[PDB]
């Protein structure tokens, strides 16, 4: 039935509409490849520290070692400075 | 040279760490 | 003494094609409500959530998401049609809680088995100034 | 005969069944996406989602970024895509930290559209989501690297 | 079952007794005022007929007489227009030099120095330049002397009298019956063939006898006083044959089917007449003839009393599919019971039609010397746009009213409407997402361009010179239009409009009339802005309509009425949940859409079309083609459009345009005045009026009608009314000053 | 308590997003927080005053530091009416080359903003003359913010 | 949940209970007024705060008072 005080998951529609529940289509060897090389990244706390610090240091490297050919802010002004309305 | 290190450190890394840490504290339960 | 009717599952529900105003995850993990009524015949009635539904003849059961939806539908069942109605609350555990009509008598009709709750015995303007309840967990109306 | 029917035969659940929702092509295709493979190690599903999204993100950043016309460094704009994967891997990580606790079970449905009992998807578990973030990150950076690895004999490089 | 005339005799007595009783129509208002709120309600419920009674017949008769009163007022307005053209105008001087004379039909009295507004308009006339375009209409019709305008004004006054009398008659005397109003088939038959068909035929008959010959003589340069009277073309057909030879036959090719002879004055040449700048009058007369035939045929679809014909009920019921259930069954009973449903449909369609008129009249100037009167054209376009927008908002309002008051599935059910209600959530969520996507992908591009131009990166903008977003589809469509004459339109001699066909620039009197309109990245961005604003307006109004009865927040919203403030501070807060407040917000958003539309029109016309043409063919536009580079930026719209073109209105003091300079600031004032109401609530104002009442009662001068602050709904109504008035009048003054000075 | 905000149980037990907003907007309303007393009220006010003073000292300290580092104070003393004082330096990677060109003024090497607070005239009138004097005042105020 | 209180100025017209859309008010017997009945708020956990009861009280000043307090899922009117 649709209203059953026993199982309220079926009464309130707590179903899996598009869940397959089938076995893995990913063959072996391939999965073990990813399960051993993506293994240290599956500690959410360690991944969080690794992402923040690693990403921040990566950003700090590419920002501290920027180039004038890439960023106009590092190239600086190439023209002689202008003259203010009255002052320098 | 120092702006090339501290400007991203306060406009990118600092808000990233601040928003993530405040998110964890606000959503935390006891 | 009054005994509330227990909620009987497998009770027929009105004919309806379905609408987007129905239950959500709140019904799955938080709570939902169920209103029941008798009705004499097959009729059409406006749904408090969407369009129109066909009220089945004989016992009817209708599950809604909010309590206000139940009382609003019940009030229309009592006005347009002449139908008595009850509704309950259902927790995800399967427990059922009877709500209205609490005494079996409608709340607008005085009933001798009722106790006072939150009834202050003074004029509304006789409350105290907020300074007299400062640094306490009190309010000038809780007393 | 009508096409639109209530969601799984229940009219009082807030949804409907339409060719967009309930159709053999849509049902099969969604049931075969890695996010809906409720019986597979979430690390692998993360690898696939990460590989697909990291590969896709390189295109817009390279072709629309600031260095797009400076072909000396525009191809390296995949770094921006890689940085977003890093940021998204943080968003994914911080999400699971707040959503699921260590000892908490799965919050996924333990039922089927036909009523039979089912084993809940381990993705809505703390360790399952951690594997998905780790898989999405590994596949993500791998998708960005593999996309940048290709560059030539394409009409929009 | 047999369509026939049905009226009642003397249903309501004619007396002044109910004149002297304010609020007689309402049962609560008739007791007189206890507080001042009464005074407002009397005007708010003055035209709410279906709330005064529940009898559909009384309502229908009231509506009929109200229509007659409206027609009387419109005829009085037209009488005033023609009379001012005859008595206080320089139309005879504009008729001799239409390219130099400014059209004027209002002269002010000299009392407090306002005679400065009587500016030099040419032809020895001091007055106010008019932009309504009545001069162009009167010239196209063939009117020459002030006497004909006098006679037209007198006829319009007589017709206003007739309409007023008929309004009194069909309510107090022979008042029609309900079934008479409900004979929809007969009514649509008479409106398609009798009203529109015979009307188009009558106008085509006038155009082939008066407009064409008199306008030929006007184009030839003949003096209007030396032009023969129109009726002289109906007596001596030699006069008509000397201009159009086919009139020498005498309706013989029409009956013998040799219609190819009539191609002299019934042509399909298209484009514009290069002497006047308007569409070829022969083409317009041929058009009205074709429209007359089409409508005279269409007025026979619906059955009445002779078996043949359709019944709309069957046509509706027969249209049901697998997605919509038994759709359309029940709609015939709905649309023959609810006035508000018909009003919603007709307001929507008439407003969209007014917008279509606004486009078609600028792209295909129908009247002679209209295309070069830049003031008249801009004013006509903007006015019709505003009319259409308001009417569509009203369509939304009355749809919601029907939902609240006339909808009932237990009596008059319809499957389509019920299915729409059963997924209003999906509809509104999808429209919401579309609106967000369009807001990002139109205005966000403007913000991108502003931030790139400010950072010294003009190549990282979205421009015709940088990242291009060409409207390829519209360009290809206008190109296909350009090549249609002679291919997919062999009878057409030139293009449908001049904005299509490449080349073929028409100019009149040193000013350009029309030329091919460019379409670039700016046009793309602006069109997407228009789509986005239209979508958000539709979202507001439709969401108000669909959720008028019930919602997850308030499941009994229909009981609260169509027009109610809120339902309390609870549930987090329930302010502006009524459908009325949805119309209230849709007003602001319709304003926000139409304003951008008309600003687009103004800048485009002043940049890429309107201007001065040389003797050798050098065209310099009013603004130097600055639309492509300046309008792709918000700062460009602020600087190169507002700041630059508001000069005329902020410099008009001391000239005949100083009234526009005054209205500019006055409309600014009332617009900001609305913000007091829109930002505040009536509780504070009532608490202030309390102390003011203390002050009054201290001096024995407090009124019996206890003062009360405006209602919440009235607060919002006043706010939106003043906001709209201020904004629209500001743009009105700005546009008129700018285009009359630089035109 | 149990979660944010720890000072309001009714806000913490809010199941909606309203919990966060009202937790921020009521952080300094000490009298409405749970289990507040007259002692805790005056004491939190006292410490908030010290924190404010620390904010003010740190803010002025930073102003001195940038005027002494990227500013014009030493050059401005020589020409008080012909030198545009410098607030700080601009380092925005979104700048185009012309943005770097047009913003390089006041006699600096990179793009700079022209200070419009009047601290140059203020500091010159009170006796500060060299960038070294501004560095000394910044350290003292940084130390004052510390105490 | 929102707090609701009934003061003894109540005349017992049962109007607050009729206007309540979530069945929070009740009519209990009393000896103070003529109708032998006063109002009470035993189910403020379902109270939404619409103040539809205060809009219907004929007492001056009001005899029903709704003091909006700590918001809950029930008091916010959420169906989700
Ligand atoms: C409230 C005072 C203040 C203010 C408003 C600023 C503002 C600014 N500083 Mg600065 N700074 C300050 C004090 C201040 N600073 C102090 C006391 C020092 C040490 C002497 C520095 C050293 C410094 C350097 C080396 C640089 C800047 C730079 C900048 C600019 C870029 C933003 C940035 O990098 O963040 C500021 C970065 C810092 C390291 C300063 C934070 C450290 C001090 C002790 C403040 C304490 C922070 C604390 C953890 C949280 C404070 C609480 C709250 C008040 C914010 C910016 C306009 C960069 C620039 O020039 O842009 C082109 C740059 O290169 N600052
Ligand atoms: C307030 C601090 C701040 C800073 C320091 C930057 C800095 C930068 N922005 Mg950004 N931006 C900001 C705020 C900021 N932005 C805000 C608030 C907005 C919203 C309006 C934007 C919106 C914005 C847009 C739309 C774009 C930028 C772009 C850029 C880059 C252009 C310069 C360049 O070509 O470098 C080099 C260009 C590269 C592609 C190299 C990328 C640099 C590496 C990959 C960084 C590595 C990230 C690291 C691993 C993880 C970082 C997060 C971590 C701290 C958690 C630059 C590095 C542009 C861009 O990113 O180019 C695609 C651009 O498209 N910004
Ligand atoms: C341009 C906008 C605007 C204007 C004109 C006003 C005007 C006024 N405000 Mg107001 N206010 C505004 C915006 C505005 N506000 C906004 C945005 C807010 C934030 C919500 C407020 C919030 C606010 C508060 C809280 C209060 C006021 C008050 C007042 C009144 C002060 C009394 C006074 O100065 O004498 C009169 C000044 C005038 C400008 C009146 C001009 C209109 C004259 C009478 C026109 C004459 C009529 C003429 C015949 C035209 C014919 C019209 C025809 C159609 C009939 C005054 C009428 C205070 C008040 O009520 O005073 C007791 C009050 O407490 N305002
Ligand atoms: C050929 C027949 C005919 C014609 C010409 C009209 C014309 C008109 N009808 Mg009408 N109608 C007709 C038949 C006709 N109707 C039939 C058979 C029915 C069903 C029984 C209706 C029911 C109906 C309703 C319910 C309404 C109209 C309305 C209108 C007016 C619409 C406003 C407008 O378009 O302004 C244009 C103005 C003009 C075209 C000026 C010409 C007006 C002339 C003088 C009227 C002559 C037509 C009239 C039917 C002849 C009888 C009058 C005679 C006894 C003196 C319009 C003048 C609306 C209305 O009442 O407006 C006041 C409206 O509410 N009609
Ligand atoms: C309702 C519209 C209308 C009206 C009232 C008239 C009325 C008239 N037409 Mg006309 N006509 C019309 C439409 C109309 N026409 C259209 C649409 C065409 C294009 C096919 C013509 C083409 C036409 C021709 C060629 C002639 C008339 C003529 C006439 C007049 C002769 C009547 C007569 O004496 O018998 C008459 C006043 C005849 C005329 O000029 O008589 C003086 C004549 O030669 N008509
Ligand atoms: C043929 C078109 C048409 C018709 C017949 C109706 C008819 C009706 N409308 Mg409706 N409406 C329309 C178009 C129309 N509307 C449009 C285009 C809009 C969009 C703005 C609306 C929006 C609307 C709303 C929101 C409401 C109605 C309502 C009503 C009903 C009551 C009308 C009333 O008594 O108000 C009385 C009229 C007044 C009090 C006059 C108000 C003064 C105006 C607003 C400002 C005047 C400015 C003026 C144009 C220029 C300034 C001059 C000044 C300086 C002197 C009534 C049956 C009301 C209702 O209750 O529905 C049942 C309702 O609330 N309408
Ligand atoms: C300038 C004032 C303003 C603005 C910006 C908006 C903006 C918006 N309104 Mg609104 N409105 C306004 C005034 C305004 N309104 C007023 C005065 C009223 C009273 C009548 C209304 C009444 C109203 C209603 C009734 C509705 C809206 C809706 C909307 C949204 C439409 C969806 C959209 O366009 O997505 C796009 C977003 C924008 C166009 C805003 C600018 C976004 C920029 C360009 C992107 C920048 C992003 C950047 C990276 C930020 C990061 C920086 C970081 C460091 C913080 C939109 C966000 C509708 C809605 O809810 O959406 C469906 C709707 O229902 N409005
Ligand atoms: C020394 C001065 C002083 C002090 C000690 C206080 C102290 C207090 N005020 Mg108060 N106030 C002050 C001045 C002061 N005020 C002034 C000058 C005003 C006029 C603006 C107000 C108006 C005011 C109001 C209306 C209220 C208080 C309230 C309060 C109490 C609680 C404040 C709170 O916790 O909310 C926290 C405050 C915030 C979270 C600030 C957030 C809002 C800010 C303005 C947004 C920042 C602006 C913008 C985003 C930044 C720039 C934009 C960027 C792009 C550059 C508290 C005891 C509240 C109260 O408890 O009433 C009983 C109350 O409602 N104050
Ligand atoms: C008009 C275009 C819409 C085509 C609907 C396609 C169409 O006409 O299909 C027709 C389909 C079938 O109708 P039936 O077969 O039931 O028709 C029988 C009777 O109802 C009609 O007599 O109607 C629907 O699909 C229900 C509406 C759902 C579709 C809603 C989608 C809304 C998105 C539209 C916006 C995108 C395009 C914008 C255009 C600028
Ligand atoms: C100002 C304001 C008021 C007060 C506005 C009032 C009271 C308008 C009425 C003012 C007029 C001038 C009173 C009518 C005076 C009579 C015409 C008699 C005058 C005598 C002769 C001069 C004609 C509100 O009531 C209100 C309500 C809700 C939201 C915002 C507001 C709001 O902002
Ligand atoms: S505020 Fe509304 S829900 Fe609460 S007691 Fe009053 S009427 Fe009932
Ligand atoms: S509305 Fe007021 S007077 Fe009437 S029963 Fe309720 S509390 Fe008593």
């Amino acid at each position: 039935v649709y209203f059953d005080l026993e199982d309220l998951g079926n009464t309130t529609g707590q179903w899996d509409l598009y869940g397959s529940d089938a076995p893995s289509p990913y063959n072996s060897l391939q999965s073990k490849f990813f399960e051993t090389f993506a293994a240290p990244f599956t500690k959410r706390g360690l991944l969080l520290k690794f992402l923040i610090l690693g990403g921040g240091s990566t950003l700090a490297y590419f920002s501290a070692t920027a180039s004038g050919d890439i960023l106009p802010i590092k190239k600086g002004p190439q023209l002689p400075p202008q003259l203010g309305p009255r002052l320098g | 040279n120092l702006p090339s290190l501290f400007v991203p450190l306060v406009g990118l890394l600092f808000p990233a760490v601040a928003m993530a840490s405040l998110f964890l504290h606000v959503e935390k339960r006891l | 003494g009054f005994t509330p009717p227990e909620l009987d599952p497998n009770t027929p529900s009105p004919i309806f094609g379905g609408s987007t105003g129905g239950l959500l995850r709140k019904a799955q993990v938080e709570e939902f409500y169920v209103i029941t009524w008798e009705s004499p015949k097959e009729q059409i009635f406006e749904m408090p959530t969407g369009g129109a539904a066909i009220m089945r003849e004989g016992p009817n059961l209708l599950k809604l998401a909010r309590k206000e939806q139940c009382l609003a539908l019940g009030t229309r069942l009592r006005s347009k049609y002449k139908i008595k109605y009850q509704f309950y609350r259902v927790f995800p555990s399967g427990e059922v809680q009877y709500l209205h009509p609490k005494d079996g008598v409608y709340p607008e009709k005085v009933n001798p088995g009722r106790q006072g709750v939150g009834v202050n015995f003074r004029s509304i303007g006789k409350n105290v100034s907020p300074i007299e309840v400062k640094f306490t967990g009190k309010q000038p109306y809780d007393l | 005969y009508q096409v639109v029917q209530p969601i799984n035969g229940d009219p009082f659940i807030g949804s409907l069944e339409t060719p967009v929702t309930s159709s053999p092509l849509v049902a099969w295709y969604l049931s075969n996406l890695p996010g809906y493979r409720t019986a597979v190690n979430p690390l692998l599903r993360g690898i696939e989602v990460g590989l697909a999204h990291g590969f896709l993100l390189v295109g817009p950043f390279v072709k629309a970024g600031p260095l797009r016309n400076t072909e000396i460094a525009g191809q390296a704009g995949s770094l921006a895509a890689g940085g977003l994967v890093v940021i998204l891997s943080i968003c994914l990580t911080i999400y699971g930290i707040s959503s699921f606790n260590e000892g908490d079970p799965s919050t996924a449905p333990s039922l089927t559209l036909t009523g039979r009992k089912k084993q809940p998807d381990q993705l809505q578990t703390a360790d399952g989501w951690a594997k998905f973030t780790g898989g999405f990150f590994f596949g993500g950076i791998s998708g960005v690297i593999w996309a940048f690895f290709l560059l030539y004999v394409l009409d929009l490089p | 079952p047999e369509v026939k005339i049905l009226v009642d005799r003397d249903p309501i007595k004619t007396s002044f007794e109910q004149w002297a009783k304010p609020g007689h129509f309402s049962r609560t208002i008739a007791k007189g005022p206890d507080t001042t709120t009464w005074i407002w309600n009397l005007h708010a419920d003055a035209h709410d007929f279906d709330s005064h009674t529940s009898d559909l017949e009384e309502i229908s008769r009231k509506v009929f007489s109200a229509h007659f009163g409206q027609l009387s007022i419109i005829f009085l307005w037209l009488s005033g227009m023609y009379f001012h053209g005859a008595r206080f105008s320089n139309y005879e001087a504009w008729l001799n030099d239409p390219t130099h004379i400014r059209p004027s039909a209002q002269v002010v009295w000299p009392i407090v120095g306002q005679e400065i507004l009587n500016g030099d308009v040419g032809g020895g006339f001091r007055g106010i330049q008019i932009t309504s375009g009545f001069f162009q209409i009167w010239r196209a019709s063939g009117i020459t002397s002030e006497l004909q305008l006098y006679c037209t004004a007198i006829g319009a006054l007589v017709f206003a009298a007739l309409m007023l009398f008929a309004g009194w008659f069909h309510y107090h005397k022979a008042a029609p019956k309900l079934v008479w109003f409900q004979d929809v088939e007969s009514m649509l038959n008479h409106h398609l063939a009798g009203l529109l068909g015979l009307g188009s035929l009558s106008w085509a008959g006038h155009q082939v006898h008066v407009s064409l010959p008199i306008n030929q003589f006007l184009n030839a340069g003949v003096d209007p006083k030396e032009i023969p009277l129109p009726h002289e073309f109906i007596l001596n057909r030699d006069l008509l044959a000397q201009l159009y030879p086919s009139f020498a036959e005498g309706a013989t090719p029409f009956f013998t089917l040799n219609w190819s002879k009539y191609a002299d004055f019934l042509t399909f040449r298209g484009g514009l007449d290069p002497l006047t700048g308007g569409l070829w009058l022969t083409d317009i007369a041929h058009h009205h003839l074709a429209i007359a035939i089409l409508f005279l045929i269409a007025g026979h679809m619906y059955r009445t009393n002779w078996g043949i014909g359709h019944g709309i009920k069957d046509i509706l019921e027969a249209h049901k599919g697998p997605f919509t259930g038994q759709g359309h069954k029940g709609l015939y009973e709905i649309l023959t019971t609810s006035w508000h449903a018909q009003l919603s449909i007709n307001l929507a369609m008439l407003g969209s039609l007014t917008i279509i008129v606004a486009h078609h009249m600028y792209a295909m100037p129908p009247y002679p010397y209209l295309a070069t009167d830049y003031g008249t054209q801009l004013s006509l376009f903007t006015h019709h746009m505003w009319i259409g927008g308001f009417l569509i908002v009203g369509a939304a309002a009355h749809a919601a009213i029907f939902m609240v008051r006339d909808y009932d599935p237990t009596t008059r059910y319809n499957d389509l409407l019920d299915r729409v209600l059963r997924h209003r959530d999906a509809i509104i969520s999808h429209l919401n997402w579309v609106c967000i996507f369009l807001g990002f992908h139109s205005f966000g591009l403007y913000i991108h361009n502003d931030t790139m131009s400010a950072l010294g990166r003009p190549q990282d903008m979205f421009s015709d010179t940088a990242i291009q977003l060409q409207p390829v589809f519209a360009q290809w469509i206008q190109n296909t239009h350009a090549l249609a004459p002679g291919t997919t339109a062999p009878g057409a001699t030139t293009s449908t409009s001049l904005t299509w066909g490449g080349g073929d620039l028409v100019s009149v009197g040193g000013k350009v009339a029309l030329l091919p309109i460019p379409l670039g990245t700016a046009d793309f961005l602006v069109h997407h802005i228009h789509a986005f604003t239209i979508h958000v307006t539709v979202l507001i109004l439709l969401k108000g309509v669909l959720f008028a009865r019930s919602s997850r927040l308030i499941p009994d919203k229909a009981n609260l009425g169509f027009r109610f403030p809120c339902d309390g501070p609870g549930r987090g807060g329930t302010c502006q949940v009524s459908a009325w407040d949805h119309v209230f917000l849709g007003l602001f958003w319709m304003y926000n859409a139409i304003s951008v539309v008309i600003f687009h029109f103004s800048w485009k016309m002043q940049s890429d079309v309107w201007g001065s043409i040389n003797d050798q063919g050098v065209v310099t536009h009013i603004t130097g083609g600055n639309f492509a580079q300046s309008s792709i930026t918000i700062n460009g719209w602020l600087r190169d459009f507002l700041w630059a073109q508001a000069s005329q209105v902020i410099q008009s003091y001391g000239s005949s345009l100083s009234a526009y300079g005054l209205f500019f600031l006055g409309a600014h004032f009332v617009w900001a005045f609305s913000l007091m109401f829109l930002f505040s609530g009536r509780g504070y104002w009532q608490e202030l009026i309390e102390s003011i009442v203390w002050a009054h009662n201290k001096l024995k001068v407090a009124p019996a009608t206890q003062p009360r602050a405006l209602s919440i709904v009235q607060g919002r109504a006043v706010g939106v009314t003043h906001y709209l008035l201020g904004g629209i009048a500001t743009t009105w003054a700005f546009f008129l000053a700018r285009i009359i000075a630089v035109g | 308590a149990l979660r944010f905000p720890r000072f309001s149980q009714g806000l913490a037990q809010d199941p909606t997003t309203r919990r966060i907003w009202f937790g921020i907007a009521t952080a300094h309303d000490f009298e409405s927080h749970d289990d507040i007393t007259e002692g805790r009220l005056y004491q939190n006010i006292f410490a908030s005053h010290f924190g404010q003073l620390a904010i003010i000292f740190l803010w002025t300290s930073g102003n001195l530091f940038h005027v002494a580092w990227q500013g014009n104070f030493e050059a401005w003393v020589q020409d008080p009416l012909h030198v545009r004082p410098i607030a700080h330096a601009i380092w925005d990677p979104h700048f185009g080359q012309p943005a770097v060109e047009a913003f390089t003024r006041g006699g600096a090497l990179g793009p700079v903003n022209i200070a419009y607070s009047g601290v140059y005239q203020w500091w010159y009138t009170i006796g500060l003359r060299t960038n070294e004097d501004l560095y000394t005042g910044a350290i003292f105020l940084l130390f004052l913010s510390f105490i | 949940s929102h707090s609701v209180k009934i003061y003894d100025t109540c005349i017992g017209c049962t109007q607050c209970v009729r206007a309540c859309p979530t069945d929070v008010l009740e009519m209990i017997p009393w000896g103070g007024c003529k109708a032998k009945q006063i109002a009470s708020a035993p189910r403020t956990e379902d109270c939404v705060g619409c103040k539809r009861c205060e809009s219907a009280c004929p007492t001056d000043f009001l005899s029903v008072r709704v003091y909006l307090w700590h918001e809950t899922t029930r008091s916010m009117g959420l169906a989700y």
